[PDB]
Order: structure tokens, then sequence, then C-alpha cells
């Protein structure tokens, strides 16, 4: 290999879309981190979790409007109803260990 | 009757119904005419294509259907149309 | 014209028609603009705003305030050819990173004039 | 209603990582160069260690979207080996069958 | 002892359908997949989105209609088709059923941004295959 | 040698005429907006009336639950954007203007 | 409260055409079918389950909508959008003599309303090199210039392009690359004597 | 405007089962020989994705549960049609596309000559 090859590679670099003057592979790290995307912006990484709080508050209003029948929360308010009905309910804001 | 029927839904189906009463009145009039004026083949076509194409018949429509069936001696499917009328 | 839109609602209530088959369900579903535009391609609507190929390849038109032969122009050739081969970014975003590099490289001119070579 | 903070903080890290992407991209472009000499890279290091926490995708923990377990996760469907086995043994996810070889 | 979502017969007193009476070692043999989509074939993107859409869809469609599903859903899936065909108990009025069918059409079609047509096959009771 | 035919160019309307319009009309037909299954068919015109009004009243309370929470249907996953998928707005964004506030408080 | 309606199975007569009955790809409501086919792993002293409640019939698609006579009807109504592959261009050697440059495209489908595909933007350009006006130094220079992009055995230069996400843009890019390669093949530069 | 012509084009259909796309290749081959498209039928060898999960939840490692993933392969070679006709047959597939199979469309289009390539100096 000599400058016949170096000039053919340089003109095919100006042709096909690679960098014409030679460089290090450590400096080709910047062209491979620039020839693609950062990690954070991919549609399956920052949107790994969907906005789950919209789903939760959606079902919360649909139960509150009586359109969805949320059996788990009916059962949970049943057991909470029994728990307040027995005599061992939640303390008030300001009552606790210090009473 | 042939003019409004060919203009009904094949060429341009604007001539069908704005109300529910438009469809009911057009179907009832054409079915009573095809039952009490035409023969048994067109009356069977009315039983397949207006009373079955729309919903069930009216009271005078059922009386016209019963009279047209008594003209052509067909008192066999009177009970299904009777349940449709009731 | 409000009476013209009421006239169009008159057009709807005269031209209302029932469905008869699944072909007519797909008549409604096709004229509603719902389903895809058959036969399917994937460049429909997502088009990178009508840029040419030469607006992707030849990026020499964004590299004015930069030197000619030296280390930093070599660095700018590297980031220019890096944004050349990236088809996940639009050309506007690429010029935005280009102007950030220009603004940063002339912002901290103290060490760059300590670098014993002149950056433009 | 959400109850937990390990799952919520992983979503916190995901969104604040999504924000701090191109700035760290430009700083690490200043980092990894044999050209563009040392002191520029060292003030780049000062800058990037001076960035706030919860801002780098190093912290990303691919937990489950149904039970938030850190470990035993498929990245193909982003949930745990328990709940995927739950809905696979019921028979809803197409193509996945139990292997009779 | 492996116990899946299968039926563990106690006496001849439990009316069980065809679906619950087959264990998941029969899936490629004697059963059929509830949903069907190309998201599990390779290559294909958008998989976990398809799964969360199916799971939320089935739990929503059950918890909305109280006892009006004799079995689980059938979510066939073709591009811009989320086609519902379920089996409902012949208990309530069909006026209310059409109310709820239009309700699910509108809510799903505006939530997941897709044309949905519902279909129902009414069954007079719980469908039984075995007294197991 | 080589003839080149010039492109016959058509739209979505052409495939309607080509596949949908080459069908006949159904013999036993109930209007297809309802189901075909035996339990839920109408047997009177009052049945079809209450069916269609049940469908549209579900649609009306559906559009009411949509506009009562406009921040719940905004996350878009579909690409080509069928335009009926966003709710409508009755709010004014201009107050210090006069003609824009009048138009955006009456016609909007 | 409670009603009782029979299906259309008794209602539809024997000679009703199936495009009127099953037009399009159905989720199979068994009200309309007059065909009594059972499916299921049956019990030992019993029967396979019938079509009523048959979820196995609901997950498995019928091909009843594709009536072959209705396939024929839709074909003969689709006679109008057609053209003709011209009869000089049937034997493929003559097609290469009239068109020796081929451009490939890529398109896929996906479950779900989202349409985008990342692997659907490459247009690989395929040129058989024996149709060009390439002289001897010029062909030698094109080989030295492309390197490995050209299949030496059957003389097919293959150039891939994915530096931009549009098919027409990469196609114009490969055409531009061929255009500047066939700029360059003629020109003998200064160091080509220093060989 | 003249038409874009193809020497060849291809729709590859792959599914989870065999019967659906065998019946669909029968539909496609009769749609081909009944519209004069001249395809062949051919099967690439299969792929089976087999991964492994833990069966228990706290500790029983020696017993695992494998899940298969069968992927079949069924291609067609669509030759010698123009742009409009390719839109016809591609529409007649993609209006009848099932819910379990896939589709990959790869047309091999035609072009005579680039512009400044005849006798160019830039
Ligand atoms: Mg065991």
């Amino acid at each position: 290999l000599s400058e016949y090859a170096f000039r053919m590679s340089r003109l095919s670099a100006r042709l096909f879309g690679e960098v014409t003057r030679p460089t290090n592979s450590k400096s080709m790290k910047v062209v491979k981190l620039f020839s693609e995307l950062p990690l954070a912006k991919k549609k399956e990484t920052y949107d790994w979790y969907p906005n789950h709080h919209t789903y939760a508050e959606l079902m919360q209003t649909l139960r509150f409007l009586g359109l969805y029948r949320d059996e788990h929360q009916d059962f949970m308010d049943e057991q909470k109803r029994l728990k307040k009905l027995r005599g061992k309910e939640k303390p008030k804001k300001g009552e606790g260990k210090r009473a | 009757a042939y003019q409004v029927h060919g203009l009904l839904k094949t060429g341009d189906n604007w001539k069908f119904i704005g109300p529910d009463q438009h469809r009911n009145f057009y179907y009832s009039k054409f079915f009573d005419l095809i039952c009490l004026m035409e023969q048994i083949d067109v009356t069977l076509k009315w039983y397949e294509d207006l009373i079955p194409s729309a919903y069930f018949p009216h009271s005078q429509t059922m009386i016209h259907l019963l009279q047209a069936l008594d003209v052509a001696n067909r008192l066999e499917v009177i009970p299904k149309i009777w349940k449709d009328s009731k | 014209s409000l009476w013209d839109v009421e006239f169009a609602k008159q057009l709807a209530t005269v031209n209302e028609q029932p469905l008869q088959n699944g072909f007519e369900e797909l008549i409604q579903w096709t004229k509603e603009g719902k389903l895809w535009e058959f036969p399917i391609n994937n460049e429909a609507g997502f088009d990178d705003d009508g840029s040419e190929f030469h607006e992707h390849i030849f990026l020499e038109k964004h590299l004015e305030s930069f030197p000619k032969q030296g280390p930093i122009r070599h660095f700018m050739e590297l980031v220019t050819c890096g944004l050349s081969k990236n088809p996940y970014l639009s050309v506007k975003q690429k010029v935005e990173h280009i102007e950030w590099f220009r603004n940063y490289f002339n912002e901290k001119k103290d060490i760059l004039k300590e670098s014993n070579i002149q950056f433009n | 209603h959400y109850v937990d903070w390990r799952m919520w903080r992983d979503v916190k890290r995901r969104k604040m990582a999504y924000e701090y992407a191109d700035e760290r991209l430009r700083i690490n472009s200043l980092r990894k160069n044999t050209i563009l000499p040392k002191i520029l890279q060292d003030v780049a290091d000062e800058e990037i260690a001076a960035l706030p926490r919860d801002s780098c995708p190093v912290r990303i923990r691919n937990r489950c979207v149904m039970t938030s377990r850190p470990r035993g996760v498929k990245r193909r469907w982003r949930l745990s080996r328990i709940v995927f086995r739950h809905l696979a043994d019921h028979g809803q996810l197409s193509g996945i069958q139990r292997a009779t070889w | 002892k492996n116990r899946a979502a299968r039926v563990r017969v106690s006496k001849g007193d439990k009316p069980v359908t065809y679906e619950e009476a087959h264990a998941p070692h029969y899936i490629a043999h004697r059963k059929g997949w509830l949903s069907l989509h190309t998201g599990n074939l390779d290559g294909e993107d958008h998989a976990a989105e398809r799964t969360v859409e199916d799971v939320f869809l089935r739990k929503f469609m059950w918890g909305t209609f109280p006892g009006c599903l004799a079995d689980q859903l059938v979510l066939k899936r073709r591009g811009n088709q989320l086609e519902i065909c379920a089996v409902v108990l012949r208990q309530l009025s069909p006026h209310k059923y059409y109310f709820l069918v239009g309700y699910s059409e509108t809510l799903l079609s505006y939530f997941y941004k897709c044309p949905v047509r519902l279909h129902l096959q009414t069954v007079p009771s719980k469908v039984v295959y075995k007294y197991l | 040698e080589v003839v080149i035919p010039k492109k016959k160019t058509w739209d979505k309307v052409a495939v309607l005429q080509a596949l949908a319009s080459t069908v006949n009309r159904d013999t036993t037909a109930v209007p297809y907006v309802f189901q075909d299954d035996p339990y839920l068919m109408p047997a009177s015109s009052l049945e079809s009336r209450s069916f269609l009004l049940a469908k549209k009243s579900g649609e009306n309370v559906a559009k009411f639950i949509i506009n009562s929470y406009p921040k719940y249907f905004q996350k878009d996953i579909a690409e080509p954007h069928i335009p009926c998928l966003m709710p409508e707005y009755f709010e004014p964004q201009i107050k210090d203007i006069s003609e824009a506030a009048l138009k955006e408080r009456i016609e909007l | 409260r409670r009603k009782a309606l029979p299906p259309r199975t008794e209602k539809m007569a024997v000679d009703q055409d199936w495009p009127s009955v099953y037009p399009v790809a159905a989720p199979f409501k068994p009200s309309a079918v007059p065909l009594p086919v059972r499916m299921g792993y049956p019990v030992k002293k019993g029967v396979p389950m019938a079509k009523e409640g048959n979820l196995e019939l609901l997950k498995i698609p019928n091909f009843l909508h594709l009536t072959p006579v209705a396939i024929k009807k839709h074909c003969e109504a689709l006679k109008d959008f057609c053209t003709e592959w011209p009869a000089a261009l049937d034997s493929d050697e003559k097609c290469e003599k009239h068109f020796p440059i081929e451009i490939d495209s890529t398109d896929y489908v996906s479950s779900g309303p989202s349409v985008r595909n990342p692997r659907a933007r490459v247009v690989v350009l395929r040129v058989k090199l024996s149709s060009l006006n390439l002289d001897d130094h010029a062909k030698k220079k094109l080989i030295k210039l492309v390197g490995e992009r050209y299949c030496k055995t059957t003389d097919v230069l293959t150039i891939k392009t994915d530096r931009c996400p549009l098919r027409r843009q990469n196609y114009d890019y490969a055409v531009y690359l061929l255009t500047v390669l066939y700029h360059e093949s003629w020109n003998t530069e200064e160091w080509e004597k220093s060989k | 405007e003249p038409d874009i012509l193809y020497k060849r084009l291809s729709v590859l259909v792959k599914g989870h089962d065999k019967a659906v796309l065998d019946s669909y290749e029968y539909f496609a081959v009769l749609a081909a020989k009944e519209l004069g498209i001249s395809i062949k039928v051919h099967e690439p060898p299969r792929k089976i994705e087999r991964f492994t999960l833990l069966q228990s939840v706290h500790i029983y490692k020696k017993h695992r549960v494998q899940y298969e993933m069968r992927t079949l392969y069924r291609c067609l070679e669509l030759e010698h049609l123009t742009g409009s006709t390719a839109d016809v047959y591609l529409e007649y597939i993609q209006r009848n596309l099932p819910e379990g199979v896939a589709m990959e469309v790869t047309k091999t289009q035609l072009e005579q000559l680039p512009e400044h390539i005849k006798e160019p100096i830039w």
C-alpha cells in the first residue's frame, strides 16, 4: 500500500461520504456517537413505562363516576369499613405515638 | 312506484329516509300496493324485501298482508307475522 | 358562511344511507380517513420536510466561521461527517448542533488562544 | 394512585435522562478526542461531573411495568419473568407456546 | 406438582368451559391463542406496547361489563383493526348492550387511536365443556 | 421495441368502486349498523329506534367524558393522525384583544 | 325483558350468493352460516363442540369470505387499472439490453396503527457493468475506486445507501454516486502516472 | 407522466402457523394465475427462538420452563408488472391480509440513464 491507495481512498472519501484526512479510532468514536442517536431519546427507552398515572387516575374517575365497577377497591373499602367499624381506625393528623 | 323504487337506493340513495317515518311510510305504501295489486311472487318479494328489509309491519299493513295472502291462499306464515305485529 | 354549513348538514341528512355489508363498513372506514392508504408505504407523512439528498450529504454550507487546515477544522469535519451519516435526525437539528459547536468553540476563546493555534 | 418510589424514581431517572441527552453528547464529544488538547477535555470533565444527579442513563434500571422487579426481566416485552409466565400460561401472547422441543 | 391456570377437578360439580380445561402444555396441540398479532414475530417492533394494550383492554372490558362476559376476549389484530368478538350472557336488554357496544367503540377508538368495530355472540348461559 | 404506458393514476375512491361496489344487496337484511347475531336483532322499528339512540347516547356521554377531561387522550401513538382523535375546546386564550376575544368567546 | 329470536340460518334460502352473505374478512358470527362444522378436542364418550360458543372458531379465521367465484368477480371488476408487460421484454436478456439498471425498494407492515419501519429506507442499486461505455483505464479506475462494492464474478456493482431516511433521496444519492464515479473513471489524475 | 415499471417485486409472508399462510399462498397463487402475474412458491427454512425462564419464584433452580417461538417462512416472486398493476395486486393482498401473518414488499424498479453521465464534466 502506498499513496496510490491513499489517494484512491481519499477521493472515495470525498465521494462516498467518509472523512478524507486520516484520524484515530478514538476520534472515530465521535463520528459513531454522531452517526446514530443518544441512548435517552429512543422511543422504547424514555417511553419504556407509559404514563401510568393517567391510567390510574382514569380508572379512579371511572370508578368514582360509577362507570367502572372496581371490585378491588370495593373490597378494600369493605375491609377498611370493618377496620374503622371495630374501633381501630386511623389516628388523626396530630395524634399518634405522642398520645 | 317503479320510479321511486329505482331511485330508492340503487342509483342515488338520498331518496330513502330523512325520518324513520319516511322509510316506514314509503315501505308501507309500496308493500300494500305490491300485495293488493300484484301477484304472489311480488308479494313474497315484499315479504323478503320491505317488511324484512325494514322492521315489522303496521296494523293496517298486517291486515293488507293477511288479505293479500287470503287472495293467494297462504295462511301458513300468519303466526310469525302475528308475533311481529304483537 | 353559516347557512352554507347548515346546507351541508342538509346534504348529510338527505344523503344519509344505511350499510349493507362489510364492504360498506369498509366504505365508511375508508372515506372517514381512518385506515391506511393502501397499498402501504412507510414514508407517508413522515417525510423529513422535503429535504433533498444534497441537503443531507453536502453540509459545507453550514461551516462558515471555522478555519481551513489544522486540528479544529479536522474536528469539525469529523462532526460534520458524523451528522452526515445519521438518518435519525432532521437537517434542522443537525444545524442546531452545528451552531452549538460554533457558539461553544468561540465562547471559550481563552484556552483556545492558549492552544498556540488560531481558531476562527 | 401510585404507591412506590423505586419504580417512580426509575421513571424519574428515565425522564430526566431524556432531558439531559444532547448536552452530555456535546460534552463527551469534547471528551473522546486525541485531537483538541487536554485542558479543554479537563474543563469538559469539570462540567459533566458538575451536572446534577438523576441525569445520566447509567442509572437506568430496566424494571417491570407490571410488578417493578429489577431482576429476571425480558427486555423484549419489558416485564418480569413471573407476569410474562402468567399471561403466557393463560395463552394470550401470540406465538409464545410452551416448548415441547 | 405443577399447577398452572388449569382446572383441578374436585368433584363432578364444577361447570368448566373448553378454555379453562386445557393446560398450557396443550397450546400448540389442543388450544388457540386469545390474542393474535405480528408483534411476536421477528423482525417486528412495538411489542411491549401491544402487550400492555391487550392486558389493559381485557381487564377494562371485563371490569366494565359486570358479569357480561361468559369467557375472555378475542382480540384479533390487523393493523388498524382491534376487532372484538366476545361471548355474553343472555340476561340483559339488547338496548343496553348496544349502548355499551357504542360506548366501548367510542372510548377505545379515541383512547388507542384506532378504528374498532365490536361483535358479540350471545350465549344463554355460561358455556360448559366439562363437569370437571 | 419498448413501449412505456403512461400511469393510470387513482385514489382510495377507485378501490371502493372496484371491491365494495361489486357486491349485491342483502336479501334478509336488517340495516348493518346493528349486529347480526340472533339475540340482539330488532323485531320492531321501536327496537331499532332504541338501539340507535342507545348507541348515540353512549357516544354523547362518551364525548362528554372526553371534553370533561381533555388531558387524558393526548398521548399519541398512531402516526398518520386521523383528525377526529383530539377533543374540541371552548376556552378563550385572548383577553386583552377585542375582536379576537369576541370571536374566540362566541364562535369558538 | 326477555325475547326470543331465531337466526337467519333458516331464513336464508339455498341459492343466496356468498358475496352477499360473507363479503369481507369476518370475526365469524355463527348466526349467518348454514354449515354445521364442529371443532375441538372431544371428550371420550362425547362430541366435539359445535359452532355455538366456539371460541376455537373465533380465533381461527374462516376463508368463507374469499368465495372463489367472488374472487373471480372482483378480479374481472379489477380489469380496468391494468397495463401490459410489453412482449419485447419477456426474455430477461432483452430486458437487460433495454434496461440494465435495477433499483430495489423496501416496505413492510406492522400490527398496530403505527406505521414507521426503520429498515424500510435502503434502496440498493444494482448495475451490471457490461452495458457501460467504460474504457480500459476507466474500468480499472472504477474497480480500484469502488473496491468491494462490485461483484467480480457476474459483473454486478451493488451500492447501498442509508444515510437519509427517504427512498427517493437515497435513490438520487446512489444515482449521484454513480454519476460522480462515472465522472471520475475518465479522468487520469496527476499521481496516476506515479503508479 | 409515464409509469414506474418493475422487472420483479416480492411479498414475503411469514406467520406462527402453517395452515393459514398455506391457504393464503393458495389464494395468492390463484390471484396470480387468474391475473397473469406468474409467481413461484418457495419456503425458506424455519427459525425457532427458544429461551428459558425460572419456574419457581424463590429458590428451585434445577427446574426451568422453556418457551418456544416458531417462525415460518413463505415467499413469492412477482415478475414483470408495472406500477399500476403492482398497486392492483398489492391492494388485493393488503385488503385481504390476515391477522397472524407478516408482509415485506420489495420492488425492483426500472430506470434508463442518469442525466449528467452521458458525456459529463461535472
Ligand atoms: Mg413436574
